[PDB]
């Protein structure tokens, strides 16, 4: 199994238009725009995030596949978007939604922020914190913040794991891989998604930190 | 009163499929 890169809108003005609603809802939510991991100031060093640390080892992500990675993020530096569009739902709040095919295994985007020690934010309101690196000693534990800086990952809706038929609703999914000693945070498509198709993943795919039973 | 706090996980092993 490889991941893919994806193929972003043809037409120029569609690539504008995606790009402008992420635009929008990190403006709606005071934030910059950041399509990598940040290391801030009363926070955690670059030198923390060391993959060594997993409590039980974490996968290496192959030169293949960091290949296909470094071809997405060179894409969205020119300006190759991937094919999603912020929508807000006003049953769920701000929404990703494909705006174009994305066949499975495709690279959908990785999870950015600033990397903060969870010892530092056991109390944080933040409704879109994401563990980074789980460590046996709970205090190298790390996890990504997008509440000051971040990308269009922070708006990617889950599942209600207490219902019967939501696990249905999942088309995508979030992993975390090796890349040059490093944590890494990634998503991925996990079936074929058409244009229009709400994106949603399990937000509880390894602890069960994050409270469900009222998701639509 | 008493402060608590939602995180996302993902597996660090497994693959995606
Ligand atoms: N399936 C779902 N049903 C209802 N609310 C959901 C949901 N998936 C995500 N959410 C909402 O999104 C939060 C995670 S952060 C995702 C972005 C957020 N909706 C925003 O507007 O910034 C959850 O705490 C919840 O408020």
């Amino acid at each position: 199994r490889r991941l893919l890169p994806f193929v972003s809108s043809e037409d120029p003005a569609q690539r504008l238009k995606q790009m402008g609603t992420l635009a929008s809802a990190l403006t709606e939510l005071q934030m910059e725009f950041s399509d990598d991991l940040t290391y801030s100031s009363g926070m955690a060093p670059r030198s923390a995030n060391q993959a060594r640390f997993e409590e039980g080892g974490m996968q290496v992500l192959t030169k293949e596949d960091i290949e296909t990675l470094e071809q997405c993020r060179a894409m969205c530096k020119r300006g190759d978007c991937p094919p999603l569009l912020v929508v807000f739902d006003s049953r769920e709040g701000f929404t990703v939604e494909a705006d174009g095919q994305i066949k499975d295994m495709t690279f959908i985007a990785e999870y950015t922020g600033d990397v903060d020690y969870i010892r530092n934010r056991e109390h944080d309101d933040c409704d879109s914190m994401m563990t980074l690196l789980l460590a046996k000693d709970p205090s190298s534990s790390l996890v990504i913040c997008p509440d000051k800086r971040g990308n269009i990952a922070r708006f990617i809706s889950g599942i209600n794991n207490h219902t019967l038929d939501a696990k249905k609703k999942q088309n995508c999914k979030c992993v975390r891989y090796s890349v040059n000693g490093e944590c890494r945070v990634f998503l991925v498509a996990t079936r074929d998604i058409a244009k229009g198709e709400r994106l949603y993943y399990d937000y509880n795919g390894y602890e069960h930190e994050y409270p469900t039973q009222h998701f639509v | 009163q008493l402060a608590k706090a939602a995180r996302k996980s993902a597996p660090a092993t497994g693959g995606v499929k």
